[PDB]
RNA sequence: UAGCUAGUAGGUGGGGUAACGGCUCACCUAGGCGACGAUCCCUAGCUGGUCUGAGAGGAUGACCAGCCACACUGGAACUGA
RNA sequence: CCCGCAGAAGAAGCACCGGCUAACUCCGUGCCAGCAGCCGCGGUAAUACGGAGGGUGCAAGCGUUAAUCGGAAUUACUGGGCGUAAAGCGCACGCAGGCGGUUUGUUAAGUCAGAUGUGAAAUCCCCGGGCUCAACCUGGGAACUGCAUCUGAUACUGGCAAG
């Protein structure tokens, strides 16, 4: 139900960074960024229509860590939903528990934020939540319990979060570890590299 | 006011009884066009008034045979 | 065409018959070689194509080809026929199913091994 | 900013006394992404030098077309011998929803929300040709306003 | 007789009993005359979980209705709460 | 035999426009006149005028904007084959709204737009673009 | 599969039913159904629904609920609201 | 459901990689062995067979088979056609049937409008609520395009009467 095998490589395979790695030291060094994974990697075939959609959905459901039964779901519910598809999916994906913990910063990683929400972690609104794809709503308390509070993992991960660049849709307290979901995110407040056309696209063929 | 239907009277020979079509103009269920669709009913009529080809007004009731469940109110249109 | 047509004569829907009328909407049927035997390809190929001709449970007496490299198949062989032509033996409709009753897994297979019965080797 | 894109490149033979001598034709289309269209059919003996003969005939006799906010101004059909083309005005958000050859043509003319369907021969020339004619003639409320000898208000 | 009875709905460890008219010979589940109100035994705090349309009951008492035992609780139920 | 004349009028005004025809007159009828002043009313031809007693000629003067025909398109609907009558919810919108549809409701022949005002459906004549 | 039907179609009168009724019986009349498909043959429980489809349709009728029929096969009644 | 214990510990496979269709190389065989949904591949440099490495897609599942609708405007009411591609009876007459120039009156059958009754509950959809989330359950709506009756309108079509 999870990816378990080498990040980089599906970084590779994108192109882009997908942020599997904490970003203490940089992907150029941990791996040959450019150069797609394998024995045929120094070649890039030109990309049919239906190729590039795919490598955008493919590129999206890594980013998160969403296998595909659970993100044709996403879109489904997305295309359910009033308003624009493409966006929809996107507000969706990033309101799942684990990306709101990561992007708080109670992880390094996606990765490591799950791991942290399974093993009960995390209260969101004063109860511990254990589903990473439960779907935090606007207004909603998320904070880290304190048995993890003393983790180490947790503390090095606020710093790298402090690293990065903070979310408009959230705020955190470091010292207390709570963070609010104020709003859903709009797209324009989410990454302009997801090209979210072409999934729906896909799914809509 | 009562429950009635008309139609022209097809035979009149089965005595005290008349047969009765009620033609309706139905449309068609899928090609939309209407058409003449029959319906041909037993009715009791008491004293043998009707004439074959006359239109006559006919209301429901209690069966009074093994086909006859219909009785005319009024003959309308009764020429020759 | 015409309206009036149409009603008096409705348009028929295009009876298609199956093309593996013996499994008889059934996924896969049972049945007994009757006797096993290798044939010639169509025009664009050559081989000998090993083939049995099966008498199934339900009476039917068709004609299933056996894929894989080798088999240990002969007469009174009860095996599972599965859907599928061999494009290139004429009026072949069938499959036997490679992993099933009397026919065993192909030997030495590493890939497909789901499509020709053979378990995960160490 | 002319926006331009190759729905088609196909081998074609002719025979000699020698023997058959192949050349490639590509149907490429071009458009401003305000209403301006056109495609153009460009043939050599390799394939970048028809795509360009295929782009600057393209380029040249392109047509204007009245778009409504980004999308069609009323359902219109079009035919081209075999290619009979059906395309239809749809809510914003709801994307191209188009074939092949039709969605490279709508996206370069600037459509944002369409709902197509290619019936007929789906032959890429023919149904490029019959989308052009069907997206040409559609005409706008400014347009049947004039014709009418009526304000737009009056129509709506 | 016609009686007004609890019909067993909802999931396995989760039930939730529609308040329908019927007449007793009918299977519990099935065919029924009216669906007059619910009743809600796992509802948390703060939901009401309780439902009874009292005129229609008391309408159909005074046509004859029998009422079952955990109907006839719930109406003191609701009655006191009011 | 001649078996629809509001046809064989939308066939004639049609050839008008496709050949350039000025005028084009028909034997003139209450029915067909009325259709008329709803066209003149809406803008697609020019005039109309029936001139006799005994037998009566309707002459439309067609209408020409740009040297190309003002009527794009003019389609009978129902037709003695097969009739065809909408509700006032189900009345149809021609070119999304550009073109009429003329109806004949309880209350005289009128366009589309004018009968969903009002409220009533009827038998669908014609769409004209 | 083009003709089918003699309680057959209708009437009068008795009987019968909780009830109308050829339900049944006696007589009288000679009708009745049928190309808008009678009769005959093959297949089938019906519906809310289900799947699919833009829709119109197409296919389908497990589960859940309404109706019907059956209870080894063929008949019959008794008791009883 | 909660608390505690120990230790990464007990927990990843299946199909595919010639085009359609995301993913390529080497070796083995040599029209054989075999593959295949279609088109096709293999006759000694096989990205198509078989193994390996590498990759792609799904994932506690993954393939194959059967079955239905879709694509299929390929029964075309919406929405096809018939000179030569399949398709105009060899030609006529004519009953049933289908259709009917033009005016007025009348009727109100088709048609249209409004109301009333019904269209079980579940289901579908919308806004909510409850299971940690979801599935699932559930409150209220909307819908059930239908059918029937009554009261109207009378342009068109039908009936009737005169032209
Ligand atoms: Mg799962
Ligand atoms: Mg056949
Ligand atoms: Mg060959
Ligand atoms: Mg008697
Ligand atoms: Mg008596
Ligand atoms: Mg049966
Ligand atoms: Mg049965
Ligand atoms: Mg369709
Ligand atoms: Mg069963
Ligand atoms: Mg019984
Ligand atoms: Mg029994
Ligand atoms: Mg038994
Ligand atoms: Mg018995
Ligand atoms: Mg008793
Ligand atoms: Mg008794
Ligand atoms: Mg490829
Ligand atoms: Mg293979
Ligand atoms: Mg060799
Ligand atoms: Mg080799
Ligand atoms: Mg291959
Ligand atoms: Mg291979
Ligand atoms: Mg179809
Ligand atoms: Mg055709
Ligand atoms: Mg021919
Ligand atoms: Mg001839
Ligand atoms: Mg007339
Ligand atoms: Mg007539
Ligand atoms: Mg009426
Ligand atoms: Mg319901
Ligand atoms: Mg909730
Ligand atoms: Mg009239
Ligand atoms: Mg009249």
């Amino acid at each position: 139900a999870r990816y378990l095998g080498p990040k980089l490589k599906l970084s590779r395979r994108e192109g882009t960074d997908l942020f599997l790695k904490s970003g203490v030291r940089a992907i150029d060094t941990k791996c040959k960024i450019e150069q797609a994974p394998g024995q045929h990697g120094a070649r890039k075939p030109r990309l049919s229509d239906y190729g590039v959609q795919l490598r955008e959905k493919q590129k999206v459901r890594r980013i998160y860590g969403v296998l595909e039964r659970q993100f044709r779901n996403y879109y489904k519910e997305a295309a359910r939903l009033k308003g624009n598809t493409g966006e929809n999916l996107l507000a969706l994906l990033e309101g799942r528990l684990d990306n709101v913990v990561y992007r708080m910063g109670f992880g390094a990683t996606r990765a490591e934020a799950r791991q942290l929400v399974s093993h009960k972690a995390i209260m969101v609104n004063g109860r511990v939540v254990n589903i990473a794809s439960y779907q935090v709503s606007p207004n909603d308390v998320v904070s880290i319990r304190e048995k993890a509070k003393k983790q180490s993992r947790v503390k090095a991960a606020l710093e790298l979060a402090e690293q990065r660049e903070k979310p408009t849709w959230l705020e955190v307290d470091a010292g207390k570890m709570e963070g609010t979901f104020k709003r859903k995110p709009e797209r324009s407040d989410l990454s302009a590299d997801i090209n979210e056309h072409l999934i729906v696209e896909l799914y809509s063929k | 006011k009562i429950r009635t239907l008309q139609g022209r009277v097809v035979s009149d020979k089965m005595e005290k009884s008349i047969v009765v079509a009620i033609e309706r103009f139905v449309k068609h269920p899928i090609y939309g066009k209407f058409i003449k669709r029959t319906t041909k009913l037993h009715v009791h009529d008491e004293n043998n008034e009707c004439g074959i080809g006359d239109v006559v007004e006919i209301r429901e009731c209690r069966p009074l045979s093994k086909t006859k469940s219909w009785t005319l109110v009024r003959v309308v249109e009764k020429a020759v | 065409a015409t309206v009036n047509q149409l009603v008096r004569k409705p348009r028929a829907r295009k009876v298609a018959k199956s093309n593996v009328p013996a499994l008889e909407a059934c996924p896969q049927k049972r049945g007994v070689c009757t006797r096993v035997y290798t044939t010639t390809p169509k025009k664009p190929n050559s081989a000998l194509r090993k083939v049995c001709r099966v008498r199934l449970t339900n009476g039917f007496e068709v004609t299933s080809y056996i894929g894989g490299e080798g088999h240990n198949l002969q007469e009174h062989s009860v095996i599972l026929i599965r859907g599928g032509r061999v494009k290139d033996l004429p009026g072949v409709r069938y499959h036997t199913v490679r992993g099933a009753l009397d026919c065993s897994g192909v030997k030495d297979r590493k890939q497909a091994r789901s499509k020709y019965g053979v378990k995960r080797p160490k | 900013e002319l926006q331009e894109k190759l729905i088609a490149v196909n081998r074609v033979s002719k025979t000699v006394k020698g023997g058959r001598i192949f050349s490639f034709t590509a149907l490429t289309v071009v458009g401003d992404g305000n209403g301006r269209v056109g495609f153009g059919y460009g043939k050599a003996r390799e394939v970048p030098a028809a795509i360009q003969k295929a782009m600057e005939k393209a380029r040249r006799n392109m047509i204007n077309v009245a778009l409504n906010n980004g999308t069609l101004q009323h359902p219109v059909k079009g035919v081209h011998t075999g290619s009979r083309v059906f395309m239809q005005p749809a809510s914003e958000g709801t994307g191209i929803i188009a074939g092949g050859a039709m969605r490279a043509v709508l996206e370069v003319a600037g459509v944002h929300n369409v709902l197509a369907k290619a019936y007929g021969s789906t032959n890429p020339i023919n149904v490029v040709r019959a989308t052009i004619d069907g997206l040409e003639n559609m005409n706008s409320p400014a347009m049947v306003a004039a014709k009418r000898g009526k304000s737009v208000e009056e129509i709506l | 007789m016609v009686t007004i009875r609890l019909a067993r709905h909802g999931a396995k460890k989760r039930p939730f009993y529609q308040v329908v008219v019927a007449d007793s010979r009918n299977a519990r589940n099935g065919r029924f005359i009216e669906r007059v109100g619910f009743f809600n035994p796992i509802a948390s705090e703060k939901e009401e979980g309780t439902r009874l349309d009292l005129d229609r009951i008391a309408h159909w008492v005074g046509q004859g209705a029998t009422i079952s035992d955990r109907v006839a609780a719930l109406i003191k139920e609701v009655n006191k709460a009011a | 035999s001649m078996q629809d004349p509001i046809a064989d009028m939308l066939t004639r005004i049609r050839n008008g426009q496709a050949a350039n025809k000025a005028a084009v007159t028909m034997p003139s009828s209450k029915l067909k006149v009325a259709i008329a002043n709803v066209l003149k009313e809406e803008g697609f031809i020019e005039d109309f005028k029936v001139e006799g007693d005994t037998k009566p000629e309707l002459e439309l003067t067609l209408k020409y904007f740009q040297g190309k025909a003002v009527v794009e398109s003019i389609q009978r609907v129902s037709r003695p084959g097969l009739r065809i009558y909408k509700r006032k919810d189900e009345l149809p919108k021609v070119m999304a709204g550009l073109g009429i549809a003329v109806v004949s409701t309880s209350k005289g022949v009128m366009t589309d737009r004018a009968a969903r005002q009002a409220g009533l459906g009827g038998e669908i004549i014609c769409y004209v673009a």
